[PDB]
RNA sequence: GUCGACGUACUUCAUAGGAUCA
RNA sequence: CAUCCAAGGAAGGCAGCAGGCGCGCAAAUUACCCAAUCCUAAUUCAGGGAGGUAGUGACAAUAAAUAACGAUACAGUUGUAAUUGGAAUGAGUACAAUGUAAAUACCUUAACGAGGAACAAUUGGAGGGCAAGUCUGGUGCCAGCAGCCG
RNA sequence: UAUCUGGUUGAUCCUGCCAGUAGUCAUAUGCUUGUCUCAAAGAUUAAGCCAUGCAUGUCUAAGUAUAAGCAAUUUAUACAGU
């Protein structure tokens, strides 16, 4: 969402601290593949910002 | 040679520094105070309602 | 933790618009503070006291 | 409140400075401009180079 | 003020209300100095036509409204559109407001000639320190806004 | 709820303008050799 | 513990202990105001200039 | 100590010749 | 070297499988199972981080999508289409079945899934052109630098 | 090295020279990363130090059961199933 990315691009320019992602809300989703998927996805652009 | 960085001090104190401030942020509705609540548990096992 | 030391009576005999003396607790981080009063601090979103 | 008493005088100056900002600029600020634009011997005060 | 190299972000929107779907993170940079005073200047360019041609030499009229104004702008450089350029030689004393010029080479009567000037900007002191714990909501503080902004408000 | 944008997700940034026969290497070649032959009937 | 005096009192009453209360020691070029030179870009995300 | 010798690593200077034409 | 301690004592060896430190700068899961391979026992049956299964940075390798067939239009029989017609299909979603120790996946397959097919292929290199714009130099109007800024 | 490009002058050929262009593999790193099959995971010459969990147990009709164990019973007053 915005507001994730909103605070990474503050924490940046301010001196990056330690950051850890979590993700939630993952038993909403309904098949496997799709969950890993999602996971690969999301880790990967998390990767670029930290 | 990815073990040399700019020199630099840290000013934390050798005895007795102050607790490490943890930041839980995100969107409305993902789950920061659950979070909180769980994790305050592991380490003091009483729940904070 | 946040507490108002002004004195009720000054609220009252001259109301509620008088500025006010406030007493904030807790952990000190960075570089250390001076001992002395009359330093310069800013308090994110209210100004400099 | 003393608070107040700056909002109201931060306020006055929002509404000086948004009238200047809606207002035509002067006419050194229009780039390209001839004598019949701007006050005749208007050069005459301004220092240019 | 604060020490060089510190960095800083900028945002023009921290009102709930006007947040919208964009992104809220408008500018970011370092400062790199710290003084008093600046001396920001703008370009401005004097604008007038020409009437009367001698070959090189020429009569042009609409930079100035008098011969005071000609009597500082004598040796200024001056160009035309298509680049020849010319210098203010002298003020007419009749009419106010022409004047000869030379140029390098024969100008033509459509061609428009301009004088190249620059004009100090001055830094406006406005400063309204965001305050947001003081007030009720605390997520819709608002100060001065945009110029886009005003001009839909007032239609 | 304030989902990121094709430009935040992605994220490439600034780059070229590319022609879409960079998108599939075979049309990008039979476009070549079709040209080439057209080619050929002049020489 | 440290004690403030002439803190105005909106802050005492609009006071919700979620939003946190941040103090920041200023050295002597915090105090001081005019004019910052600085090398600004457009966020890249950001749309309009 | 702008020290000597050696070892090591580099920089640099020495490329035009014959035939035709004007 | 190093853990507990009531200070009297007690307990240590991951160059096993996971996972940490060695920096202030970094990289597989503290996952499931003995179903296959074989091993141990008093033994067909219990055990096996040996081993297998799946997850995880493009290690090294194989195959291979991102469009095909036409009409119209415009321009110097060639090129260009955010033009246009109805046919094809998997990336993905998903009843189901198969798969598996149980699962995921593969191979199958009802029903969805295409015009900007935005279901938005990348990494490097070369060469331009534009201004009432900027800088430098001088056998005039030029040349060089360059030009996100007029 | 070869091939190709360019420079060697007032110009064009013929020589010669000079500069750049070859390679897989290895290390580190950057950008991108849709499908099928398949597969590996060392390294500071630091065999340097390890929190936590697991990694070695094993019973057939056929060595020893009055478990005050379970369930079956008069197939069993020596026992007899598990
Ligand atoms: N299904 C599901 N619900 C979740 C998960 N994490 C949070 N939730 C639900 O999300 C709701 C909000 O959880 P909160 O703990 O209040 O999150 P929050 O950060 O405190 O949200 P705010 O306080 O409103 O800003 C609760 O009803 C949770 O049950 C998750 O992983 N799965
Ligand atoms: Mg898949
Ligand atoms: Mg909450
Ligand atoms: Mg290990
Ligand atoms: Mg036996
Ligand atoms: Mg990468
Ligand atoms: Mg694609
Ligand atoms: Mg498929
Ligand atoms: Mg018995």
């Amino acid at each position: 969402e915005m507001e994730t990315m909103e605070f990474l691009n503050i924490a940046q320019h301010h001196g990056m601290p330690r950051v850890l992602g979590v993700a939630t809300h993952l038993d909403l989703f309904k098949s496997q593949s799709t969950l890993r998927a999602s996971k690969k996805r999301l880790k990967h652009r998390f990767w670029t910002e930290v | 040679e990815r073990k040399l960085h700019v020199p630099m001090v840290d000013r934390t104190p050798e005895d007795d520094p102050p607790p490490f401030i943890v930041a839980v942020v995100g969107p409305p509705g993902t789950g920061k105070t659950t979070l909180i609540r769980s994790l305050v548990r592991r380490m003091t096992k009483s729940t904070l309602n | 933790r946040f507490t108002d030391l002004t004195h009720p009576e000054l609220i009252e005999t001259q109301g509620l618009q008088i500025d006010r003396k406030v007493a904030i607790y807790g952990y000190l981080h960075g570089t250390p503070l001076p001992s002395a009063p009359g330093t310069r601090v800013h308090i994110a979103g209210v100004g400099d006291f | 409140s003393s608070f107040e008493k700056q909002q109201i005088e931060i306020r006055k100056q929002i509404e000086q400075l948004e009238n200047e900002a809606v207002a035509e600029k002067k006419w050194s600020l229009k780039g390209e401009v001839k004598a019949k634009d701007r006050p005749e011997d208007a050069l005459l005060t301004e220092e240019l180079e | 003020l604060c020490s060089p190299n510190t960095p800083f972000c900028g945002v023009q929107i921290v009102a709930n209300s006007d947040t919208g779907n964009g992104f809220r993170i408008a500018a970011t940079g370092i400062v790199e100095e710290i003084d008093v005073n600046i001396e920001i200047v703008k370009k401005l360019k004097l604008v007038g036509f020409p009437y009367k041609i001698f070959k090189n030499t020429a009569f042009i009229k609409d930079m100035f409204s008098s011969a005071m104004e000609v009597a500082r702008f004598e040796g200024a450089q001056i160009k035309t559109v298509s680049g020849i350029r010319g210098e203010i030689k002298r003020a007419l004393s009749k009419p106010e407001g022409h004047y000869r010029a030379a140029f390098e080479d024969k100008i033509l009567m459509s061609d428009i000639v301009i004088l190249r000037s620059w004009y100090p900007v001055r830094v406006k002191k406005f400063y309204n320190p965001v305050t947001s714990l003081l007030l009720k909501e605390k997520t819709e503080w608002k100060g001065l806004r945009l110029t886009g902004q005003i001009r839909a408000a007032m239609n | 709820k304030r989902a990121i944008n094709y430009q935040i997700l992605k994220n490439k940034g600034l780059t070229p303008k590319r022609n879409k026969d960079n998108r599939n290497s075979r049309v990008k070649k039979r476009k070549k050799y079709q040209k080439a032959q057209k080619k050929l009937k002049s020489v | 513990r440290i004690v403030f005096e002439k803190v105005p009192m909106e802050f005492v009453k609009n006071f919700n202990p979620k939003f946190p209360i941040v103090m920041g020691g200023l050295l002597p070029t915090e105090i001081k105001f005019g004019i910052v030179k600085a090398r600004l870009r457009r966020h890249r995300w950001h749309k309009k200039i």
